[PDB]
RNA sequence: UCGAAGGUGGGAUCGGCGAUUGGGACGAAGUCGUAACAAGGUAGCCGUACCGGAAGGUGCGGCUGGAUC
RNA sequence: CUGGGCAGUAACUGACGCUGAGGAGCGAAAGCGUGGGGAGCGAACAGGAUUAGAUACCCUGGUAGUCCACGCCGUAAACGGUGGGUACUAGGUGUGGGUUUCCUUCCUUGGGAUCCGUGCCGUAGCUAACGCAUUAAGUACCCCGCCUGGGGAGUACGGCC
RNA sequence: AGAAGCACCGGCCAACUACGUGCCAGCAGCCGCGGUAAUACGUAGGGUGCGAGCGUUGUCCGGAAUUACUGGGCGUAAAGAGCUCGUAGGUGGUUUGUCGCGUUGUUCGUGAAAUCUCACGGCUUAACUGUGAGCGUGCGGGCGAUACGGGCAGACUAGAGU
RNA sequence: CAGCUUGUUGGUGGGGUGACGGCCUACCAAGGCGACGACGGGUAGCCGGCCUGAGAGGGUGUCCGGCCACACUGGGACUGA
């Protein structure tokens, strides 16, 4: 996938 | 503005710029205690990681610096003379190391610039 | 037969419906070294081409600086339509100092007892557009006789 | 447009002006 | 704050012209300073005037340190600020000795001076960089006798054209200064003003 | 103030960049054993020994009486 | 309505921008004065002292001829009604080394600059010519 | 008499901690909308009041940095 | 009932002028208090339609409000996006008010002069350009006011209302 | 014989060819480079600059006319208070004569020395020190004029007002 | 930070002081400062001068030199020119 945003 | 009138009714002040650094009063170099190692990631047109530490200096302010050169023998301890620059890629860098002093080795297989990054002669 | 002097090129885009079409020009300026100096801009798809177009304009305009020695009457506020430009004779000078370009102008004129500086705009052209108002602004002791009777009468003890 | 300097504060000013509709009452008044 | 101690084509090439030559009147090269310097150069202020700086820093041999302190002495005299920092370069020891001609090199007089070779009126001065005014006569020193560069050099001299601002005595080699060292009069291969406009930028 | 009169110092200074020339208005006790003016007028007054609270200035002439 | 000096140095730039024949405003005793001084440079042309019906009047001529070329290039007034500006005799004006003659106000009077420095006396810098 | 240091007691002022909480900023591809730029599909804007989760919408009045004309 | 302004006259004073921080006052619509009124309209609201959805448009009906008496808040393109005053500089064309000349009836109530105000086009000049241009965004003085990268923000802490 | 190194090298900004490398590693003061052919990263070599100093960081000034007296702006670029009034303060027409406060000119004192400029001279030169002059922008006192400003006394009138 | 000020403001008298002096002090009067920035907060030894700058100005005031204050903290006084 993500961890930012996405 | 004119009207040396108002010049005398009110006097003049320039833009303050601002002071740059919390490094101990704007000391030049400070030493931190050197913790929290990191490689975190720059704006997205960079694609890379930027090695740093979120290190505590003498006025007991964790900061994040940056780690010049390749390699590196921190272990979130390992205390660090600390300088100024920026990088604009990295916010929240505002400081860097000075690799080869007070604990930190210099950087190994440099020939150019052996003044900088601990580097130094063939010796 | 004249001094070549040479502005930093620029690069311009007409846009078409299928892209764009680079083009360059490049102001030059030329002079005698005694004040008789051509301003030529031109422009063309080729360097060259453009480069002699601003030559032939120069040729086509030159301007008569009313120089004492190496150097200017009076000092001249060159307030142009964009550009300022203020520079005084520095009677003795013993050196030509300008900013960008206004140097190149100078060195075209020929002078050698130039203090000058440039304000406000630093595109080039208006700066050089600038100077050519001062020197348009320029004008010598027997030309101010026309404006008042009495000459000789003055404040300059050098001259020659 | 030059309306783009008026929007920014156009917007600035709504959410000011919601977020304390949301609290006209003892969760500000009380402060 | 010393000598350049080094090739003198690596940089009589580089700003393209034999700045002194010695026993050979130039080296016969073409004019690519270094490995690819056969290739056409874009040219700057910066550059040009640079590359006159370094004519003259050679030339005579001092470093910027000091040139600039001759500098600052030049603007603060009246007249061309060119003309009074060739004048008082003029006033160097080894700028008249190499003037009269009284070694091979440039370097080789600064050499024989830095060993005091050539004392003043009353000194066995060893200073290369010494203001020598008017009246300001060389002793030949005593100890150079029964040595070479003195009476080889001597026999030598023609090479060099006695600034018309001294004489030298040549029996004795009293360089002795008459006029004010006009060398702005005489024997200029390099330009001032762009150097003088190149320390206000 | 019982022997001693308040009295309007008027002076004058330029800025020192500027160079406007502008008024200046100091206050003076014209400390004095015998009050003998009135107000509006115009008096000299002459610096001498402190006696109270500086008290400096001292009555001399009266000129140029107040309508 | 303040500063006389004002309209009648701007009364002489619109004539000289626009190159009427003469300029007509309010007579006064500065500004006959200025404008025999003027006159006596050369700068101007001949001016009258008339007298219309209230008050005086005055009439300067504008200066021009050689050409369509008017011989008055401009003007500035320095000392302004709250920056009065004076100088010392040896710290005088140097506007345009002779040419921008400056009229200062002595204790003998109106004069030039060259006037004023043979003289070695200051005064109040009105304003310059160019 | 004066009067330190100290004590009692209450106030002023500056600062730090503070669960929790709101907002702000930033961050390759996050999730539901698509208001704005064309008449941007209901023309937009300023101020004002109400409503919705959001862009926002709505009403009185105002301007053109606005259709057609 | 009552304010203000303009032209002509030049009877009177004889610089008593201009600006104006801080301060005082007036200040659309919306909104608020108290009380009246309440046709129509019409936020909200409800329902129907549309839409994948539509707490929006569309339609129906419809509260507050709009209105009046007395009070508060004191904001907005409260904009000519142009502080006030003063003097000066190509013209022309239209218009409003008033005075006065030639044609003095050629009736025309024309043309012309003059003072204010108004809208247009336009010389110079200015302006980054757009444009302004005797109502200057030109020449030039005085006074006042305001900024000094965008955001964070005309918000927070504080204080006044 | 017995004593040369350091920084940099895409442009800005004198200062480059290749290798290795392959959005990774990593460099960077701003723009920024590296996504298998990097003149911007690591290395060699080449060159440039300075030179027992050379580079980096930090700090102040300038450069910045981006607080603008000299020397800037406010039609749309951020900026003209919503408008008016009016206080303090600012400012204030023609003019007689006056005071000479301001200003100007002169003169005395003052403004220490060192430091700074200039010119000489001395340490082998320089730095440095030394001599002398200048500078010491500036105050008071005294001395003349009175232009302009200002104050007082007063007048005219067009300003403004009635 | 806009209201600060009863030893404050002024006088008389007296003392005291190297000395004029609400310095002190008995009595009497009710003033005084202040938006041409009171009271208060923050920051700081000052200057000749150092550095910058074309200069106007800016920054700074470290050595040297002059001046002022302090001497573990606070307070008071003697001797004494």
């Amino acid at each position: 996938k993500a961890x930012r945003a996405a | 503005m004119p009207t040396i009138q108002q010049l005398v009714r009110k006097g003049r002040r320039d833009k303050i710029s601002k002071v740059k650094t919390a490094a101990l009063k704007g000391s030049p170099q400070r030493r931190g205690v050197c913790t929290r190692v990191y490689t975190t990631t720059p704006k997205k047109p960079n694609s890379a990681l930027r090695k740093v530490a979120r290190v505590k200096l003498t006025s007991q302010v964790e900061v994040t610096a940056y780690i010049p050169g390749e390699g590196h023998n921190l272990q979130e301890h390992s205390m660090v003379l600390v300088r100024g620059g920026r990088v604009k890629d990295l916010p929240g860098v505002r400081y860097k190391i000075i690799r080869g002093s007070l604990d930190t080795q210099g950087v190994k297989n440099r020939k150019q610039a052996r003044s900088r990054y601990g580097a130094k002669k063939e010796k | 037969n004249y001094l070549e002097r040479v502005v930093a090129i620029n690069r311009v885009s007409k846009v078409v419906k299928g892209g764009r079409r680079f083009s360059f020009t490049a102001l030059v300026i030329v002079g005698d070294g005694n004040g008789m100096v051509g301003v030529g801009y031109g422009k063309a798809k080729e360097v060259p081409a453009a480069i002699a177009k601003g030559v032939e304009e120069a040729r086509k305009s030159f301007f008569r600086v009313p120089l004492i020695g190496g150097t200017i009457t009076h000092p001249v506020q060159g307030e142009a339509a964009a550009g300022v430009v203020l520079l005084r004779p520095a009677s003795p000078g013993t050196g030509v100092i300008a900013g960008g370009a206004a140097r190149a102008v100078l060195e075209c004129a020929g002078v050698h007892d130039i203090l000058a500086k440039s304000l406000g705009s630093d595109n080039a052209i208006n700066v050089v557009h600038a100077t050519v108002a001062a020197l348009k602004l320029l004008q010598r002791p027997e030309e101010v006789a026309a404006r008042r009777g009495l000459p000789i009468e003055d404040v300059a003890p050098a001259g020659m | 447009g030059s309306v783009i300097k008026k929007r920014r504060k156009r917007m600035s000013k709504k959410k000011h002006r919601k977020l304390l509709r949301r609290t006209r009452v003892q969760r500000r008044k009380l402060g | 704050m010393a000598r350049y101690t080094g090739p003198v084509t690596r940089k009589s090439r580089r700003l393209r012209t034999d700045l002194v030559g010695g026993d050979q009147a130039f080296e016969k090269r073409p004019y690519p300073p270094g490995q690819h310097g056969r290739a056409r150069i874009k040219e700057s202020e910066y550059l040009l005037q640079l590359q006159e700086k370094q004519k003259a820093r050679f030339t005579y041999g001092v470093m910027e340190k000091q040139f600039r302190r001759y500098y600052e002495e030049a603007v603060r005299q009246p007249g061309k600020t060119g003309e009074e920092l060739l004048k008082i370069l003029e006033s160097r020891l080894d700028n008249v000795i190499y003037r009269a001609g009284l070694a091979r090199t440039r370097r080789m007089a600064r050499q024989l001076v830095s060993h005091g070779h050539f004392n003043v009126n009353g000194v066995h001065v060893n200073v290369p960089s010494y203001r020598v005014s008017q009246y300001d006569i060389v002793d030949v020193r005593d100890k150079s006798l029964n040595t070479v560069p003195f009476q080889i050099a001597r026999e030598t001299a023609g090479e060099r054209p006695i600034p018309s601002w001294l004489q030298v005595v040549g029996e004795r080699q009293r360089v002795l200064i008459h006029q004010l060292p006009e060398r702005a009069q005489i024997d200029v291969p390099l330009t001032e003003q762009l150097i003088v406009e190149y320390y206000s930028k | 103030m019982q022997k001693t009169i308040v009295v309007e110092l008027e002076d004058r200074m330029r800025h020192p960049l500027y160079g406007k020339i502008i008024r200046t208005t100091k206050k003076v006790k014209a400390h004095d054993e015998d009050s003998v003016a009135g107000i509006g007028d115009r008096v000299s007054l002459m610096e001498t020994r402190p006696l109270s609270a500086t008290k400096r200035w001292r009555l001399v002439e009266i000129l140029e009486k107040a309508k | 309505m303040t500063d006389p000096i004002a309209d009648f140095l701007t009364r002489l730039r619109n004539a000289n921008s626009a190159y009427h024949d003469e300029v007509s405003l309010p007579h006064s005793k500065l500004k006959a004065n200025i404008a025999q001084i003027l006159k006596n440079e050369g700068y101007i042309s001949d001016f009258r002292t008339e007298d219309a019906r209230v008050g005086k009047s005055l009439v300067i001529q504008l200066k021009y001829g050689p050409s369509r070329e008017r011989s008055i290039a401009g003007l500035r007034r320095v000392s302004k009604p709250g920056l009065r500006v004076y100088a010392k005799s040896t710290n005088l004006p140097r506007v345009l080394g002779g040419l921008g003659v400056a009229i200062i106000s002595t204790s003998s009077g109106l004069l030039t600059d060259r006037q004023a420095a043979r003289q070695g006396v200051g005064g109040e810098v009105l304003a310059y010519v160019w």
